[PDB]
């Protein structure tokens, strides 16, 4: 039922990816759910939760392929669920793939909502290299999405706002950031936070080689709703 | 001062021709009241802030679509031409194409251009005008004759398109990486240049020939910069030498589309996804250009054989169709199939040599089922609607089962329409999978609904109408896409040929074909996929004698085949059902299709039920299912009832077609035969319905959360409810309000809006707390659509004096998050009071300022909320019409600011008070407050002077 879903995965990546199919019944989905997704549960009520997430980070992955996004989110966080309180390099590479999943179904409430729990599982799992790889995208992407959605002061979590705090002149440090970063970060908070538009340009402009692509897009939705806000109509 | 049109026209000028982007909105509504006379002059001119070009024909556009002709749209055009024209008119005369690494080859040309683009005093103003001009061209769709883009300026067009792309090339090569937003208008002008027809009968022509390779240099150059590293190659394994780069570039582009731009894969990630479908739509219309298409059809695997021929097609390379004795590979046939399908076929000449090629292929061991998927899909690309072979530009054309709602149509249905409108419009930007849109614009969304009395329905009239199964934006290729309705009113059929393409005569030809090919040893992955592709083809199908010859043969089929297929029941039992109900089901032959749905609703695997339950839409589809023979009903009520009272507090567990299906037939049922779907039926799925939407974000998957609400909105909206479930239906609308996720709140705020305006003291109070409340503790998005459409809320659910008190309240607070839009809010409803000759009740209110207003501990936001709820106040035009002005400052206490409170006050002081008494009031609450500081010292002097 592994190599099994190799075959209904590559019958269902064929007619998606390989010969694109405008006819699909989206049949071998509905299917797919079946071995991996089926077992995903055989795994556990028989007793395999070690590798069992596996499966799922292997159809979830697949899922993201055929233009799943919130689905696929949900199952890479089923599996960053299922492997954590043994691995946390495993659950939190989950965790950043279903963020990104997450992202990619424009779910920015929810993707933060994952930061938030990696930014704060590095941590209290820190006591590596990697680690201080996940709090260096984790608090940009945060600082980015905190800045993209602006939630007011009544439903701002304490966590929230720590981070917004740290960014601003009243605070100087880095955390595990570059110093470099940190500045561009800061620099961006205080002039977003001071509707400041051809300060938010030229940082967008100056940041762009230092972040990843995932967070440039959220650089770019930071200047975007600031230049052109989302709600208007127009 | 006298605050009147000069003004007005000053205070305009002082924000709209600075070249800042921070107010563009409130800009946009400030030249908006500009008189429309004399609004050209006032965007034409030198000084004005090229960055409200892209507001002003947003505004306008949204003042079209509301029908009303707008003039400010009509200035916006324009001057977006009249720019692009001037600044086309200072590139080179002759052209020469932009290697993107060839050092500087044209010498003096490639210096006249660093000279003209790579100085910032125009280099600047090329993406804040092509942002203008991709705004246009993503609504010349939806315009009137007179509002599409002219035939004189479209040459024009096509030159600007392509010095912005060389700009921003150039750009990249010296500079740093533009801008995104740069960026963005680039590759948006040429994603809608190659979209429309006007267009790209210009770029594809012979003497733009430099241009399209300058296109696609410039792409492939962006696409090599965006997606990989400085080093690295794109993939992960005569004539003028650029036609040839050409060619191969739009090959390695097409190539990538299936990993490098397919958004989500795990190459994918270099690219930073708000690219990605702009570079996919931007490759596709240009691998389908004359030049480029003959070799982009062509696999790699064919080159790498002994294939050469000697091409000539204008450019010199039409290469000749590929000979059918190298699709008998599969690895060919599949890049094959990969090529056409994705990018289309550009004309009928071309649609028959693609037929006749997939012919001479369909004649073997599986070149058979690789041929006949190509060919369904092959005839499936002539059903898109906005233009019939185009993958960019086209979708594919669904009508759907639900029929127009009635209770629209009314008085409070018209207004509903409205209020419910901009709720569906936001939960379109905020949760659609825009597939059949490629750039950023967000109310820009459509659906592919010909109308079958033919042009594309306006969206804004598809309201609860598109079957509740699919996901909201998906456009692919979902069974039950053409409604049976649909097949007996376009053709007419007792119960032509399409765009450009003959499709009477390969419906037959395959119908022929695939009945001589199912009834008498051929294999069963093929007997399956036949009867798939039949499936698929039906809804092409125009004569009632091929829906029955289909009937025939898959009844046949079912007597021959034995039962132990399970794979091919999925598609035997819709297609079954789309024939027997297309047949208008009747008594002799067409009720054993009840027995079928019946034996194949207590299957073993998923997707054979799913089929089941898409061919029991098909049949009550208008059949009287069964003939009042109906005994279909009991058994699909049971079914759904188990097995949704199963799926609904654990649901993204199971799969989510067969959840949005059952809802669907649901829905149907309860909506259509609610006589025979017994009483409480739809109340049990009303509360199935009730224990799925108020489950976590983990519990309910989003689209299936959004289905479940809008069917439940259609079914409340639809008068075919008792009022026992619909009082049970107002009851669950105000729990999920109060929700975390921004789109769950709004879907739940537009299924309240439905619930409030459908069935129609203190309830209207509490719902109106509710919507101050999410105004007060939500998202700046969630809270200014809520704040949009509070006034009429308000104004049409209690009269003034209820609710007066609570505006005014929750605009001056301290707990206030965005204070911004409460101002708009207040002026809305002051504003309606001005016209219904109620302009005595607010005077009444603004005289009680006394304690509310002037106590405020930020006096700078006490003296701006005065000066905000003055102009709200104030039945004088050119006063009213400078709101965007005083909103765009929130803190900021200049000294024009006090001038214009100042001044503001005097006005409302002067026409509004009339009676000496009260004027003394007034008076002696600036004295009280005093503040010798500037803003109410100099109002008290003022008023003196008065």
């Amino acid at each position: 039922l592994t190599e099994a879903a190799r075959l209904f995965l590559r019958q269902e990546r064929d007619a998606r990816q390989r010969l694109v199919c405008p006819a699909a019944y989206g049949e071998p989905l509905q299917a797919a759910a079946s071995a991996l997704g089926a077992a995903v549960r055989l795994h556990l009520e028989l007793g395999q939760p070690a590798a069992a997430a596996a499966l799922c980070l292997e159809l979830a992955a697949a899922l993201r392929d055929l233009g799943q996004p919130a689905a696929a989110a949900g199952h890479f966080q089923r599996a960053a669920q299922l492997q954590l309180p043994q691995l946390p390099l495993a659950a939190l590479q989950a965790l950043g793939e279903a963020a990104s999943c997450q992202l990619l179904a424009r779910d920015y409430t929810g993707a933060l909502a994952v930061f938030t729990r990696m930014q704060r599982l590095a941590r209290e799992h820190g006591s590596l290299g990697a680690f201080s790889d996940v709090l260096v995208r984790c608090e940009v992407s945060r600082v980015l999405l905190l800045l993209l959605l602006q939630p007011p002061p009544a439903k701002l979590l304490p966590e929230h706002a720590q981070t917004l705090e740290k960014y601003s002149w009243e605070a100087f440090s880095s955390g595990q950031l570059p110093e470099e970063l940190f500045l561009l970060l800061q620099s961006l908070v205080m002039a977003t936070h001071e509707k400041d538009t051809e300060a938010i340009k030229s940082l967008q402009v100056e940041m762009w080689p230092l972040l990843t692509a995932e967070q440039n897009h959220l650089l770019h939705l930071v200047l975007q709703e600031t230049i052109s806000p989302s709600g208007q109509g127009v | 001062v006298s605050p009147d049109k000069d003004w007005y026209v000053h205070l305009v000028k002082s924000q709209c021709w600075t070249r800042s982007d921070s107010a563009l909105l409130e800009g946009a509504e400030l030249v908006n009241r500009i008189p429309a006379e004399d609004m050209n002059a006032f965007m034409m001119n030198s000084e004005f802030n090229l960055s409200l070009l892209a507001p002003c024909l947003s505004l306008g556009m949204s003042e079209i679509s509301g029908g009303q002709k707008s003039a400010l749209f009509e200035a916006a055009r324009e001057v977006t031409l009249a720019r692009v024209s001037g600044t086309v008119q200072q590139l080179p005369a002759v052209h020469h194409v932009f290697q993107p690494e060839l050092p500087a080859e044209p010498a003096a040309y490639w210096s006249k251009l660093n000279d003209l683009f790579g100085d910032a005093a125009l280099y600047q103003s090329l993406p804040t005008l092509a942002r203008a001009l991709a705004q246009y061209l993503v609504v010349v769709s939806k315009l009137p004759s007179h509002l599409h883009l002219p035939p004189e300026k479209e040459k024009d067009i096509v030159k600007f398109v392509v010095a912005t792309l060389e700009a921003l090339s150039w750009h990249l090569i010296h500079e740093q990486i533009p801008l995104s937003l740069d960026l963005q208008a680039g590759l948006d002008c040429c994603c809608l240049a190659l979209q429309l027809p006007g267009l790209w009968s210009v770029v594809s022509s012979t003497e733009f020939v430099t241009h399209a390779c300058s296109l696609i240099h410039c792409v492939h150059f962006i696409l090599e910069a965006v997606a990989v590293q400085p080093g690295e190659q794109l993939l992960s394994p005569q004539n003028p030498k650029y036609i040839t780069a050409a060619c191969e570039m739009v090959a390695e582009m097409v190539e990538s589309l299936q990993s490098v731009l397919a958004l989500g894969h795990k190459r994918n990630s270099g690219v930073p996804a708000f690219l990605t479908p702009l570079l996919r739509n931007i490759i596709i219309s240009l691998a389908r250009l004359p030049l480029v298409n003959s070799y982009t059809r062509v696999p790699p695997l064919v080159w790498k054989l002994g294939w050469s021929p000697k091409p000539g097609g204008d450019f010199g390379t039409a290469f000749p169709e590929i000979p059918v004795e190298f699709l008998q590979e599969k690895e060919v046939f599949k890049e094959f199939i990969y090529r056409i399908n994705t990018l289309g076929w550009t004309s009928r000449t071309q649609f028959e040599e693609t037929w006749a090629t997939l012919l001479g292929v369909l004649v073997r061991t599986q070149i058979n089922v690789l041929a006949v998927q190509a060919i369904t899909s092959l005839v499936l690309s002539a059903m898109t609607v906005p233009v019939a072979g185009n993958p960019a530009v086209s979708c594919l054309e669904q009508q759907p089962r639900n029929k127009p709602l009635k209770a629209l149509d009314t008085r409070f249905g018209r207004k509903l329409s409205i209020i419910r409108g901009i709720v569906e419009q936001e939960i379109q930007a905020m949760v659609s999978k825009r597939e059949n849109i490629a750039t950023h614009h967000l109310y820009q969304a459509w659906d592919p609904v010909p109308s079958l009395s033919g042009a594309l329905i306006s969206h804004e009239k598809l309201l609860l109408q598109i079957n509740p199964e699919r996901e909201l934006g998906s456009m692919s290729y979902k069974l039950g896409q053409v409604s049976i309705h649909s097949v007996w009113l376009g053709n007419s059929i007792t119960p032509k040929h399409r765009a450009g393409v003959d499709i009477h005569s390969c419906s037959q030809f395959l119908l022929e074909l695939y009945s001589r090919w199912i009834l008498p040893r051929t294999p069963a992955i093929l007997i399956s996929e036949v009867v798939r592709s039949l499936l698929v083809v039906s809804d092409l199908f125009t004569e009632r004698n091929q829906f029955e010859l289909m009937y025939v043969t898959l009844t046949e089929l079912r007597r021959v085949h034995p039962s132990e297929d399970e794979i091919l029941a999925q598609y035997l039992v819709p297609a079954t059902c789309k024939a027997a109900a297309v047949l208008g089901m009747d008594k002799a032959v067409a009720e054993p299709v009840s027995r079928l749905l019946e034996s194949t609703l207590r299957s073993s695997h998923l997707p054979s039920r799913v089929g089941a339950l898409h061919g029991i839409l098909y049949v009550l589809e208008c059949d009287l299912l069964d003939d009042t023979a109906k005994q279909l009903i009991p058994v699909i009520s049971d079914y759904l009832l188990s097995n949704l009272k199963g799926i609904a507090h654990c649901v993204n567990i199971h799969s989510q077609q067969h959840v949005l299906v059952m809802c669907a037939t649901a829905f149907y049922l309860i909506e259509n035969y609610p006589l025979d779907v017994g009483p409480e039926f739809s109340a049990s799925i009303i509360q199935m319905c009730g224990v799925m939407l108020s489950g976590s974000e983990e519990s309910t998957p989003s689209i299936i959360y959004h289905c479940a609400l809008r069917g439940l909105e259609r079914l409340l909206l639809s008068e075919q409810l008792s009022r026992l479930d619909a009082e049970s239906l107002v009851k669950l609308s105000v729990d999920r309000v109060n929700v975390h996720s921004p789109h769950r709140a709004m879907a739940a705020l537009g299924l309240m809006l439905t619930c409030m305006y459908t069935g129609k003291v203190i309830v209207a109070m509490e719902r109106v707390s509710v919507l101050f409340d999410r105004i007060r503790k939500g998202f700046p998005c969630e809270a200014r659509v809520v704040a949009r459409i509070l006034p009429q809320f308000l104004d049409d659910f209690f009269p003034p004096q209820d609710i007066m008190n609570k505006v005014i309240g929750e605009f001056l607070s301290n707990q206030q998050p965005y204070p911004q839009f409460m101002a708009t809010v207040v002026y809305k409803v002051f504003q309606t009071l001005h016209s219904t000759g109620q302009s005595s009740m607010v005077r009444d209110w603004v005289m009680l300022s006394l304690s509310n207003f002037t106590q405020r501990a930020p006096v700078a936001m006490a003296t701006w909320s005065l000066s905000c709820f003055f102009v709200s106040a104030s039945t004088s035009p050119w006063v009213a019409a400078i709101l965007p002005h005083v909103i765009s400052r929130m803190g900021k206490l200049e000294q024009v600011d006090v001038n214009l409170f100042c001044l503001v006050a005097t006005d409302f002081y002067r026409h509004q008070i009339e009676e000496e008494l009260d004027r003394r009031a007034f008076q002696s609450v600036l004295e009280v407050v005093a503040a010798p500081g500037s803003p109410y010292h100099r109002l008290l002097t003022c008023l003196r002077n008065v």
